[PDB]
C-alpha cells in the first residue's frame, strides 16, 4: 500500500505511417507545488524503444534502473546484441508489464502508467500502455491521466481507426501531438510549459528532442473578459 | 566408504546396479499383454506353511484402470503405490479424465532416482505396471529403480526371470486371446517355480477396458490351472 | 541435521544394516502367536539371569495398542516402546478422522510402513525389532495375527513366533498346529502356546507370560500361579 | 448450544445439556447430545460457538483415550479438568481461540468423592456444588443456592434438576427442546432415557 | 437454493432446486445443486458454489483413495468428517458452505451427515438448506412419517422444493429428484417448475391464491 | 487506500450448436467514463481447439488466459501430445480460479468448442470456480440485457406452440450457424443501444472440427 | 567431504549389538559402584565416591546422588557431566506434568521419557550416547516405593535391588543372597552398606568415600521425606552397623 | 584410484574422475547424429531395445515450438534437463514475449552442470545432448556434454560407435550445409551419415527416430511409419 508523493502528468502518443511518436513534459509535482522542473520522463531503451511514464517519480527512477540493467544483462554472452538479439519494444514492454501486475498481486504496487513506444525488427510500429493495476492496452493513439481525457480526442481525430495509420505523416503526426501539449497546458493544472518529444521511424531511427516549450497561444481575449456576470468595468 | 551417488569406472551408479542384484532374489513376477487385456502374474513364495498366504499381497490396484505387480524389496513398493494412487486420483481431480498408463508409469519412476546425501537408497523393487487407456489401448510396462521404463508386449521379473523370458520369446504372438494368456502365464510360472504351483502360492490378475482391473480368486485360478494340465496332456 | 545413508546395498544385493537388525531380534526373548477359533494368544519369554527384579513395575512384553489391539515384540526393548507409541497415537488418530477403531491389519500396516521408512531414511539405523500385532477388528469375531520385522515386510500367521530359539518353537507349531481345525477354545489355545514355549525355556515358574485376547475388547493377562498349573499338567502328560 | 447444567450430590454428579441445534430462524435438530465420554468415570458436557465445540471435545477425548492406554490407568477428574483448563488457556492466546465452554463431571474412585468442574473458554476453573454455562446460571444459581444440600441423593438430585429445567423453560426466551441427563458415579457413566 | 435429503423406510430421498442468483439477478436456471461424489454417495449444495463444488469433487477423491487403500467402501460417517475436518482448518477464511452427505452402507444403514463452514457436523434424518428452507421444512414436517412408500417419497421431496421454489424469490428454476439405496443412487429426473407447478395445482387442488 | 482491482467494461457470449460452437466478444476496452481501446481483442484460440474469454478486469483475466494457455502447452510435454477435452480443460480452469480463491480473478469466464462426440460445448465460470455446461451463456457487462433475450430465442422460453392453448411448448431444435450469428450480432447491436460500456467492434470466434474461424463486425462508436 | 572422519555412532555390528552402546556400557562399568535396595517402607540408595583425595571438600559436593523432585532421586554411574544435561531435562520434565496435570509425575512416566532421549541417540543424530546408568528411587500414589535402572541403549527396568557401575556381577549375587521382601528400612541400610564394603576396590570404606540417602514415609503421617546424609550422619551410620 | 570417490575431489595431475565416468555413461550410450543446414536444423538417432519384446528407447525430447534435443546415456537425468530447457524457453516467453535463443539454452544447461561438479554431496548428470533450434540468427546445433562444455557445431555425433558418423560429417560438410529449402534431403544426409555408425545392425522403421526443425518448420518428431520414406 503506497500514496504517490513526487508525480509526473500526462504523456501522450499516437503512431503514424512509418513509427511512432511520444511527448511528455518536464515536471515533476509535489502535490499542489510545481517542485522539480528539469525532469526527464521519456527514457529511451537501445536505438528502437521509448519507455514515457507518468505517476510516482521515485517509482519511475526505480524502473529507470531496471531497464538499464535489462540493456546490460541482455548483452552477456550475446554476440549479436546490437543485430538480431537485440531488445525489442515488445520484449521491453512485456517485462514491465509482469513486473507491474507481480507488484500489484503483492498489494505492494510501482504507482504509475507506462506507454512502451517503438519500432520493431520487421518494421512494424508497437505502442502499447500498462499501470500499477498491471492493465494492458494498444491503440493507434494513448495516453495517461489528463492526457486521455483531452489529447485522445484530439489524435483520434487524425488517426481514428488502422486505415488511418498510412495516410498519416510524421509532419501531420508531430503537429498534432505538440497541439495536445498546448491544451493540457491550459487546461492541467499539474502540467509545465517545458517538455520532451521523441520520434521512432523505421528509416531515420530514434530522434529524441529535448527543451520544447508550448507557444503560439491564445490569451488575448482574456482582457475583454470582466466580472462573472453583470460587473461592466 | 563412499558416496551414495557414485560412477562406476564403467559409467554405472553403484547402488542401482546393486539394487538390481536384490530384485533378482525376489520371487517372480509375469506380465502379458493382449488385445483383449492385460494379464499380472506372481509367485507368492511363503516362507513357512503356518504364514497365511492369503496375506501375501503382491499384486496391487492402482486405479480402476491401471493394475500393478512386484518383486523384490517389497517393503520398499508401498511408497511407490501409495505415490502412483495419489498421482492416478490427482491427475483425475485436475483433468476429469483417466491418466495414461504411460504417464502414470513416468510419474512413479521420477520417485526413483531421488535418492542421495531425498531418500537415502534407490527402491530395491521393480514393478510390472498394466493398464489401459483410450489412446494407446492396453500396455505394460517395467518400471526400475535405475529410473528407466520399457513397455512391453509380454515380462518377467524375478529369480527367475532369465529362464521365463526365453520362453515368452517363443510364445507370445499378436493375436494371444484373454483366455490364452492366463493359461501361459500359469503354464510359465508352473516350469520356474521351486514348489509346486497351486491356487494358494501363485496369483493371477488382468486388466480389461469393460470390467476394469481385477485380481482373481482362488476359486477362479483352480480351474485354470486344471484346465492347464488338461491341455498339456491333450498331446 | 545428520544426513548419512546407513541403510544401503552391498555387491551381493544385500541392505546389510535392515539384516545386522535381524541379528538383533534373534538375541531377544522368544516370543510366540497361536490363534484359536475365537481367540488369539501371546506368549512371551522372560530370561531368569535377573532375579532381584520388582515384576509390578517393570515394563511388560506385551502392550495394548487399543482397547481391542495388543502388540509383542523380539529385539532391543527400547526400539519397541518408540513404535508402540507411535502405534497408539495412530490407533486414537483413526478413532478420530473414521470414527472407528483400527482393523488388526491396518495398525500393522502403518507399524510395518514406520519399520520400512526407517531401511531408507537418511541419518537413521532400522528398528531391531519384530513384532507380532494381534487382536479383532470392530463388529467382528474372526481372530487376527500378523507379524512385522525391520524390512518393513508384514503378513498374516495362523501361529508364528520370533526371537532366540524360535527356529526351534517354529518347527514345533509347525507339526502341532492343524490348519483344518485350530484350538477350539481358549484353554486349548493357551495350552499349545506354552507347550511351544516350554520347548525352549528352561523352567516354567517366572519366566513364561501369558495374554490373552477374545472378540469385543477382552483382554486380560494370567497370573503366575494360573500359568503354573499349565506348566504342571504339561509335563504330567509328558512323561508317558 | 445454549444450556448446560451440573449437580454434585453426596455420590455422583448430574449433567444436564441442551438437545437443540439452531442455526438462523431453524432448529435443525432436536436430539443432539452436547457430551463426550472422556474416560469411564469422568464425562464432559460443552457449549458455545458451533464447530469449535465438537472440535474441541473430541480432541480433549482423544488425548485422554491415549493417557488411558499408555499408563493402563484413568486419570482422576481433577487431573482431567487441569489438563483441559491448560488447553484452553493455551487457545484464547492463539490466532483463533476456541469458543468453547465446558463442565466436567467426573468420580475420584481413589478418594470416592464426586467432583465438578466449570472451566469458561478463557481457562477460568472452579470447582463446584453445583454449576451452569450461559443465562441459565442467572435462573439456577439462585435457585440452587436455596434448594441445594450437600448431603442430598442421586434422587433427591434428579428432582432439583427438574425443578431448574421447569424454571428455564418458564422464562427463558429460546426453545431448547428439552435436556439430556447423564449421570456419573462409581459405577460410571449412564443416561437417564426418560426426562 | 432450496436443498433437502430425509430418511426413511426405503433409504434416502434428495431433492434439490436448479436456481442460481447474484444479487436480484437470476444468474442459471439449470445448475446442478446435487453433486455425485460417487455412486453412492451424494452431496448437496448450497452457499458459495465454488466452495460446494471444489471440495466436495476433492471429498470424492480423497473417499476413492481410502477404498483403494482399505479395499473397502468409506462409511457416511468417515467421508463427511474428512470434509468436516477440512472446512475446520480454512475455518475465518470466509468458506461459505451448507452440505448435507447422503449415503447408505451395510454397517450404518441409510446415514444423512449435515456439514457446513463453520465447523457443524450433525447426523440426522431430516435436513433442509437454503434461502427457501423454512417453506421446504413446512410441507416436509406435516407429510413425513417413516412409513412412506417410495412412490410418496419421492413426491413429497419434489412437492417440498415447488413449495420453496414458489415462496423463496431465490428458489426455482427446476426440481431435481435422487433416491439412494444401498446399491447406489437413482437419478429420478429433471422437472421444470414452469410445467410442474400448474401440474401440481390442477391434480393436487392446491396454490388456490395463485389464478390459474 | 491501494485498490488492486479495476472493471474493464465489455460483454461476451457463447452459444453452442450440433456441430459446431461460437465465442463472441466486443473489442471495447474502457476504464470509468474513458475509452482505452476499440480494438482490444479478449477472445483467444487456446489450442486443441478450445476458444476461451475472462471478462471483467482485464488483468487478471490476461493473466488466466495466459496460465490457460500454458496449462495446455504443459498438458501435451506430459501426456504424449494428447488433446485436451472440452470437459478436462474445465476442470483445469477450475483450479486456476480456486487456486485464488483468497485472492480472485475478478473474471467472468467462458469457453467453447467440441465435446468428445464432436457436438458443441459452452462452459462458464464464476471468479472463483464455479462451472458448468450451457447451451447458451452471455458474460460481463451487458449480460443482464442479452441473456434473457437468449433464452427467449435460443432456448424458446416462454414461447408456446399456437392454438395449443399455452400447453404445448415450442420444440427445443439445434440452430445452424447461420442463424446463430445473426442473433449474436443481433444481441450486441442491442446491448450497444442501452449500454456505454459496449460498443466499437465486435469479434466472433467459430469453432468447427476443420478448425478455429474469426469474423468481425463493426458496431457503434459512440 | 566430511564423510571420511564419521565414526557411524548409530549402527548395527554385523552380530546385531550396537557398537557405541556397548562401548558405553564397558566405560560405566569402571564408574564407582551405585546400589539400590527397595523396602517395605522406604528405598535405600548408596554409591561409592571415585578414588577420594583427602583435600577435596566433602559437604559441600555432590558427585552421586542427584534429587529431581521432592519424591524422586537418581544415583549416577559413568561421566557426570553427561548425567548431569540429563537431570536437568527430568528436572523439566517433572515440573511440565505437575504444570499440566496439578500432580506430582508418577515415577514410571519420568524414567520412561528419559529413557526415551537416551534410545534417540543410539537412532538417530550420529551424536554418540550418554555414557550414563541410573539407578530411580521415588515414591507415587500408585504404585508406591519403585526402583528402576537406565542405560545408554534407553532401556530400563524395575527393581528390588540393584547395582550399577563397577563390580555388579559381585555385589549383585550379594544382593541376590542377603535380600528378603519383608526387609525394613533399617536392615536395607546395613545391606547396601556391607555390600558396598565388601566389593569396593578401596582397603577399607570410610565415610568420605560415601554418599548415601533415603526415601521414607518417616514424615509425620502418610507423606514421603527425602534424606540426602551428612558426612557426620554417615559416619554415625557406618559405626552403628560396625563396620568402622 | 584414490581420488574418484566423490565429484569435489582433484586427482594430482588435474583431473576430475566422477565427470570422466560420467563421461563415460555416454559412450555405452546408443549413437545419435545432428546436423543442421541454413535453412533447417536435423536430429537422428538410433534407438535402442531391451530385448524384440520391448519397445525402443525414445531418444529425442522437444523443449518448445523452435527448439528440442536428442541424448545419450542416463534418460532420467536428460528428462531433468530437457524439463529445466522447457521451463527456461517458458520464461522467456512469459516475460520477455521473447524466443529463447539457441545460444542461451547452451549456456544455462553449462550454469546448470556445472554446480553439480563442485560441491559434495551431489553427483555429474550421466547424459550427453545434442539440441537443435531455429531462432533470430537462423538455425543451431548444440553438443551438451555433462563435465559443462556446450559446443555449437554445423554436425556433430555422440554415443557407441559415433566416430564413423563423425567423419563422414567432417568429408561431407560442404554438401549438407547447402541443402537450403530442401528437408527431406538434409534428412537422408543424416540418415547416412548415422548409418556409418552400424554394426550388424540396419535401420528398420521402429529402430530409427528423426526430429527437424527450421524456417517455416515447427519441431516435430518422425517415428514408426513417418520414416519408412528414408529407409
Ligand atoms: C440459492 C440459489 C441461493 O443461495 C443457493 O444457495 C445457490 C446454491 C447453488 C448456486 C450451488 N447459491 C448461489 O446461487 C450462490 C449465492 C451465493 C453467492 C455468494 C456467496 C454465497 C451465496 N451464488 C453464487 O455463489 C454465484 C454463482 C454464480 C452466479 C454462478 N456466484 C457469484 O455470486 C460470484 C462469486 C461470488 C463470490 C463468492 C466467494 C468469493 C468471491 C465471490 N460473483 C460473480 O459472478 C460477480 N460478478 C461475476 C462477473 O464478474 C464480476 C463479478
Ligand atoms: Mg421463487
Ligand atoms: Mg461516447
Amino acid at each position: 500500500t503506497q500514496q504517490p508523493i513526487v508525480t509526473g502528468t500526462s504523456v501522450i502518443s499516437m503512431k503514424y505511417d512509418n513509427g511512432v511518436i511520444i511527448a511528455a513534459d518536464n515536471l515533476g509535482s509535489y502535490g499542489s507545488l510545481l517542485r522539480f522542473n528539469g525532469v526527464e520522463r521519456l527514457i529511451p531503451v537501445g536505438d528502437n524503444t521509448v519507455v514515457g511514464i507518468s505517476g510516482d517519480i521515485s517509482d519511475m527512477q526505480h524502473i529507470e534502473r531496471l531497464l538499464k540493467d535489462l540493456v546490460t544483462e541482455n548483452a552477456y554472452d550475446n554476440p549479436l546484441a546490437d543485430a538480431e538479439e537485440a531488445l525489442e519494444p515488445s520484449y521491453i514492454f512485456e517485462y514491465l508489464a509482469t513486473v507491474m501486475y507481480q507488484r500489484r498481486s503483492k498489494m505492494n504496487p510501482l504507482w504509475n502508467a507506462i506507454i512502451v513506444a517503438g519500432v520493431q525488427s520487421n518494421g512494424d510500429q508497437f505502442l502499447r500502455y500498462v499501470n500499477l493495476l498491471g492493465v494492458t492496452y494498444s491503440s493507434p493513439t494513448l495516453a495517461t491521466g489528463f492526457g486521455a481525457h483531452m489529447a485522445n480526442p484530439l489524435l483520434r481525430k487524425v488517426v481514428d481507426r488502422e486505415s488511418d495509420i498510412p495516410k498519416t505523416t510524421v509532419q501531420v503526426a508531430e503537429e498534432a501531438i505538440v497541439n495536445a501539449m498546448r491544451v493540457l497546458y491550459y487546461r492541467d493544472a499539474r502540467s509545465s510549459r517545458n517538455f520532451s518529444l521523441a520520434i521512432i521511424d523505421k528509416n531515420t531511427g530514434l530522434t529524441f528532442k529535448k527543451n520544447l516549450q508550448v507557444e503560439n497561444m491564445k490569451w488575448d481575449f482574456a482582457k475583454d473578459i470582466k466580472g462573472y456576470g453583470t460587473q461592466k468595468i | 566408504d563412499r558416496g551414495v551417488s557414485t560412477f562406476s569406472p564403467e559409467g554405472r551408479l553403484f547402488q542401482v546396479e546393486y539394487s538390481l542384484e536384490a530384485i533378482k532374489l525376489g520371487s517372480t513376477a509375469i506380465g502379458i499383454a493382449t488385445k483383449e487385456g492385460v494379464v499380472l502374474g506372481v509367485e507368492k513364495r511363503a516362507t513357512s506353511p503356518l504364514l497365511e498366504s492369503d496375506s501375501i499381497e503382491k499384486i496391487v490396484e492402482i486405479d480402476r484402470h491401471i493394475g500393478c505387480a512386484m518383486s523384490g524389496l517389497t517393503a520398499d513398493a508401498r511408497s511407490m503405490i501409495e505415490h502412483a494412487r495419489t498421482a492416478a486420483v490427482t491427475h483425475n481431480l485436475y483433468y476429469d479424465e483417466d491418466i495414461n498408463v504411460e504417464s502414470l508409469t513416468q510419474s512413479v519412476c521420477d520417485l526413483a532416482l531421488r535418492f542421495g546425501e531425498l531418500m537415502s537408497r534407490p527402491f530395491g523393487v521393480a514393478l510390472l505396471i498394466a493398464g489401459h487407456d483410450a489412446d494407446d489401448g492396453y500396455q505394460l510396462f517395467h518400471a526400475e529403480p535405475s529410473g528407466t521404463f520399457y513397455r512391453y508386449n509380454a515380462k518377467a521379473i524375478g529369480s527367475g526371470s532369465e529362464g521365463a523370458q526365453a520362453e515368452l520369446l517363443n510364445e507370445w504372438h499378436s493375436s494371444l486371446t484373454l483366455k490364452e494368456a492366463e493359461l501361459l502365464v500359469l503354464k510359465i510360472l508352473k516350469q520356474v517355480m521351486e514348489e509346486k504351483l497351486d491356487e494358494n502360492n501363485a496369483q493371477l490378475s488382468c486388466i480389461t477396458k469393460q470390467d476394469g482391473f481385477k485380481i482373481y480368486d482362488n476359486e477362479k485360478t483352480a480351474e485354470l490351472i486344471k484346465e492347464l494340465k488338461e491341455k498339456e496332456a491333450a498331446e | 541435521g545428520y544426513d548419512r545413508a546407513l541403510s544401503i546395498f552391498s555387491p551381493d544385493g544385500h541392505i546389510f544394516q535392515v539384516e545386522y537388525a535381524l541379528e538383533a531380534v534373534k538375541r531377544g526373548t522368544c516370543a510366540v502367536g497361536v490363534k484359536g477359533k475365537n481367540c488369539v494368544v501371546l506368549g512371551c519369554e522372560r530370561r531368569s539371569t535377573l532375579k532381584l527384579q520388582d515384576t509390578r513395575i517393570t515394563p511388560s512384553k506385551v502392550s495394548k495398542i487399543d482397547s481391542h489391539v495388543v502388540l509383542s515384540f523380539s529385539g532391543l526393548n527400547a526400539d519397541s516402546r518408540i513404535l508402540i507409541e507411535k502405534a497408539r497415537v495412530e490407533a486414537q488418530s483413526h478413532r478420530l478422522t473414521l470414527e472407528d477403531p483400527v482393523t488388526v491389519e491396518y495398525l500393522t500396516r502403518y507399524v510395518a510402513g514406520v519399520q520400512q521408512r526407517y531401511t531408507q531414511s537418511g541419518g537413521v539405523r532400522p528398528f531391531g525389532v519384530s513384532t507380532l500385532i494381534a487382536g479383532f477388528d470392530p463388529r467382528d469375531d474372526e481372530p487376527k495375527l500378523y507379524q512385522t520385522e525391520p524390512s518393513g515386510i508384514y503378513s498374516s500367521w495362523s501361529a508364528q513366533t520370533i526371537g532366540r530359539n524360535s527356529k526351534t518353537v517354529r518347527e514345533f507349531l509347525e507339526k502341532n498346529y492343524d490348519r483344518k481345525e485350530p484350538p477350539a477354545t481358549v484353554e486349548e489355545c493357551v495350552k499349545l502356546t506354552v507347550r511351544s514355549l516350554l520347548e525352549v525355556v528352561q523352567t516354567g515358574a517366572k519366566n513364561i507370560e501369558i495374554t490373552v485376547v477374545k472378540p469385543d475388547s477382552d483382554i486380560v493377562a494370567l497370573s503366575s500361579e494360573e500359568i503354573n498349573q499349565y506348566v504342571t499338567q504339561i509335563e504330567q502328560e509328558k512323561q508317558e | 448450544m445454549d444450556i448446560i447444567l451440573g449437580i454434585r450430590v453426596q455420590d455422583s454428579v448430574i449433567l444436564a445439556s441442551s438437545k437443540a441445534v439452531t442455526r438462523g430462524i431453524s432448529v435443525l435438530k432436536d436430539s443432539d447430545d452436547k457430551t463426550r465420554q472422556l474416560s469411564p468415570h469422568t464425562l464432559m458436557s460443552f457449549a458455545g460457538e458451533a464447530g469449535d465445540t465438537v472440535q474441541f471435545a473430541e480432541y480433549i477425548q482423544a488425548n485422554i483415550q491415549l493417557y488411558s492406554i499408555r499408563e493402563d490407568y484413568e486419570l482422576s477428574p481433577q487431573a482431567v479438568s487441569s489438563f483441559v483448563r491448560q488447553e484452553l488457556a493455551k487457545s484464547i492466546r492463539s490466532r483463533r481461540p476456541y469458543q468453547v465452554n465446558v463442565l466436567i463431571g467426573g468420580y475420584d474412585k481413589k478418594k470416592n468423592k464426586p467432583e465438578l468442574y466449570q472451566i469458561d473458554y478463557l481457562g477460568t476453573k472452579v470447582e463446584l456444588p453445583y454449576g451452569a454455562h450461559g443465562y441459565s446460571g442467572f435462573y439456577t444459581f439462585s435457585l440452587l443456592d436455596h434448594h441445594y444440600r450437600p448431603d442430598m441423593t442421586t434422587e433427591e438430585g434428579l428432582d432439583l434438576l427438574k425443578l431448574c429445567v421447569q424454571e428455564l423453560e418458564k422464562r427463558m426466551p429460546m426453545d431448547f427442546k428439552g435436556v439430556i441427563v447423564k449421570i456419573v458415579d462409581k459405577d460410571g457413566i449412564r443416561q437417564v432415557d426418560d426426562f | 437454493t432450496t436443498t433437502l435429503a430425509f430418511r426413511f423406510q426405503g433409504g434416502i430421498i434428495v431433492a434439490v432446486d436448479s436456481r442460481a442468483t447474484a444479487g436480484n439477478w437470476v444468474a442459471s436456471q439449470t445448475v446442478k445443486a446435487v453433486i455425485e461424489i460417487n455412486p453412492f454417495l451424494l452431496g448437496t449444495m448450497a452457499g458459495g458454489a465454488a466452495d460446494c463444488q471444489f471440495w466436495e469433487t476433492w471429498l470424492g477423491s480423497q473417499c476413492r483413495l481410502h477404498e483403494l487403500r482399505e479395499k473397502e467402501r468409506i462409511s457416511v460417517a468417515a467421508a463427511s468428517k474428512i470434509l468436516s475436518n477440512l472446512v475446520y482448518q480454512y475455518k475465518g477464511a470466509g468458506l461459505s458452505m451448507g452440505t448435507m452427505i447422503c449415503g447408505y452402507t451395510r454397517k450404518e444403514g441409510p446415514t444423512i451427515y449435515y456439514v457446513d463452514s463453520d465447523g457443524t457436523r450433525l447426523k440426522g434424518d431430516i435436513f433442509c438448506v437454503g434461502s427457501g428452507q423454512t417453506f421446504a421444512y413446512g410441507v416436509l414436517d406435516s407429510n413425513y412419517k417413516w412409513d412412506l412408500s417410495v412412490e410418496d417419497a419421492l413426491y413429497l421431496g419434489k412437492r417440498s422444493i415447488l413449495a420453496a421454489a414458489h415462496r423463496d424469490a431465490y428458489s426455482g428454476g427446476s426440481v431435481n429428484l435422487y433416491h439412494v439405496t444401498e446399491d447406489g443412487w437413482i437419478y429420478h429426473g429433471n422437472h421444470d417448475v414452469g410445467e410442474l407447478f400448474w401440474k401440481v395445482k390442477e391434480e393436487e387442488g392446491s396454490f388456490n391464491n395463485v389464478i390459474g | 487506500q491501494f485498490n488492486p482491482y479495476g472493471d474493464n467494461g465489455g460483454t461476451i457470449l457463447g452459444i453452442a450448436g450440433e456441430d459446431f460452437a461460437v465465442l463472441a466478444g466486443d473489442t471495447r476496452n474502457i476504464t470509468d467514463y474513458s475509452i482505452n481501446s476499440r480494438y482490444e481483442p479478449k477472445v483467444f484460440d487456446c489450442g486443441d481447439n478450445i476458444v476461451m474469454s475472462a471478462n471483467g478486469f482485464a488483468a487478471d483475466g490476461d493473466a488466466l488466459v495466459k496460465r490457460f494457455k500454458n496449462s495446455v502447452k504443459w498438458y501435451h510435454f506430459d501426456h504424449n501430445d494428447k488433446k485436451l477435452s472440452i470437459n478436462s480443460a474445465a476442470r483445469n480452469i477450475q483450479h486456476l480460479l480456486y487456486g485464488k480463491r483468497f485472492f480472485p480473478y475478478y473474471v467472468h469466464t467462458i469457453i467453447a468448442g467440441l465435446d468428445e462426440d464432436g457436438k458443441g460445448a459452452v462452459y462458464s465460470f464464476d471468479p472463483v470456480g464455479s462451472y458448468e455446461r450451457e447451451q447458451c451463456r452471455a458474460g460481463g457487462a451487458a449480460a443482464s440485457l442479452i441473456m434473457p433475450f437468449l433464452d427467449n430465442q435460443v432456448n424458446f422460453k416462454n414461447q408456446y406452440e399456437p392454438g395449443t392453448n399455452g400447453k404445448v411448448k415450442k420444440p427445443l431444435k439445434y440452430l445452424s450457424v447461420e442463424e446463430v450469428i445473426k442473433l449474436v450480432r443481433d444481441s450486441f447491436t442491442s446491448a450497444t443501444e442501452r449500454h456505454i460500456q459496449v460498443g466499437d467492434g465486435l469479434e466472433i470466434l467459430i469453432v468447427t472440427k476443420d478448425g478455429v474461424r474469426k469474423e468481425f463486425y463493426e458496431l457503434k462508436r459512440d | 567431504g566430511s564423510r571420511r572422519y564419521d565414526s557411524r555412532t548409530t549402527i548395527f555390528s554385523p552380530e546385531g549389538r550396537l557398537y557405541q552402546v556397548e562401548y558405553a556400557l564397558e566405560s560405566i562399568s569402571h564408574a564407582g559402584t551405585a546400589i539400590g535396595i527397595m523396602a517395605s517402607d522406604g528405598i535405600v540408595l548408596a554409591a561409592e565416591r571415585k578414588v577420594t583425595s583427602t583435600l577435596l571438600e566433602q559437604d559441600t559436593s555432590t558427585e552421586k546422588l542427584y534429587k529431581l523432585n521432592d519424591k524422586i532421586a537418581v544415583a549416577v554411574a559413568g561421566l557426570t557431566a553427561d548425567a548431569e544435561i540429563l537431570i536437568n531435562t527430568a528436572r523439566i520434565h517433572a515440573q511440565n506434568y505437575l504444570k499440566t496435570y496439578n500432580e506430582d509425575i508418577p515415577v514410571e512416566i519420568l524414567v520412561r521419557r528419559l529413557s526415551d532421549i537416551k534410545q534417540g541417540y543410539t537412532q538417530h543424530g550420529g551424536l554418540r550416547p550418554f555414557g550414563v546408568s541410573f539407578i530411580y528411587a521415588g515414591y507415587d500414589d500408585r504404585y508406591g516405593y519403585q526402583l528402576y535402572t537406565s542405560n545408554p541403549s534407553g532401556n530400563y527396568t524395575g527393581w528390588k535391588a540393584i547395582s550399577v557401575g563397577a563390580n555388579t556381577s559381585a555385589a549383585q549375587t550379594l544382593l541376590q543372597m542377603d535380600y528378603k521382601d519383608d526387609m525394613k528400612v533399617d536392615d536395607a541400610i546395613e545391606l547396601a552398606l556391607k555390600t558396598l564394603s565388601k566389593t569396593t576396590d578401596s582397603s577399607a570404606l570410610t565415610y568420605d568415600r560415601l554418599e548415601f540417602a533415603t526415601i521414607r514415609k518417616g514424615a509425620n503421617d502418610g507423606e514421603v521425606y527425602q534424606k540426602i546424609f551428612k558426612p557426620q550422619e554417615i559416619k554415625d551410620i557406618l559405626v552403628k552397623t560396625g563396620i568402622t | 584410484n584414490n581420488y574418484d570417490g566423490d565429484t569435489v575431489t582433484f586427482s594430482p595431475t588435474g583431473r576430475l574422475f566422477q565427470v570422466e565416468y560420467a563421461l563415460e555413461a555416454i559412450k555405452q550410450g546408443s549413437v545419435t547424429v545432428g546436423l543442421r543446414s541454413n535453412t533447417h536444423a536435423v536430429l537422428v538417432a538410433l534407438k535402442r531395445n531391451a530385448d524384440e519384446l520391448s519397445s525402443y528407447q525414445k531418444k529425442i525430447i522437444k523443449c518448445d515450438e523452435h527448439m528440442g534435443l536428442s541424448l545419450a546415456g542416463l534418460a532420467p537425468d536428460a528428462r531433468v534437463l530437457s524439463n529445466y530447457l522447457r521451463q527456461q524457453c517458458n520464461y522467456s516467453s512469459l516475460v520477455f514475449n521473447r524466443k529463447l535463443a539457441v545460444e542461451r539454452a547452451g549456456h544455462l544447461l553449462c550454469d546448470k552442470a556445472q554446480k553439480n561438479t563442485q560441491s559434495y554431496g551431489g553427483r555429474p548428470y550421466g547424459v550427453g545432448l545434442l539440441i537443435i533450434g531455429y531462432d533470430k540468427s537462423g538455425a543451431h546445433l548444440l553438443e551438451f556434454q555433462p563435465s559443462g562444455n556446450v559446443t555449437e557445431l554445423y554436425g556433430t555425433a555422440i554415443g557407441a560407435r559415433s566416430q564413423g558418423a563423425k567423419t563422414y560429417l567432417e568429408r561431407t560438410l560442404d554438401t549438407f550445409i547447402k541443402i537450403d529449402g530442401n528437408p527431406d534431403e538434409l534428412i537422408k544426409a543424416g540418415v547416412e551419415a548415422i548409418s556409418q555408425s552400424l554394426r550388424d545392425e540396419s535401420l528398420t522403421v521402429d529402430n530409427l527416430s528423426i526430429a527437424i526443425v527450421g524456417k517455416d518448420t515447427p519441431f516435430t518428431i518422425y517415428d514408426g511409419e513417418a520414416v519408412a520414406k528414408y529407409i
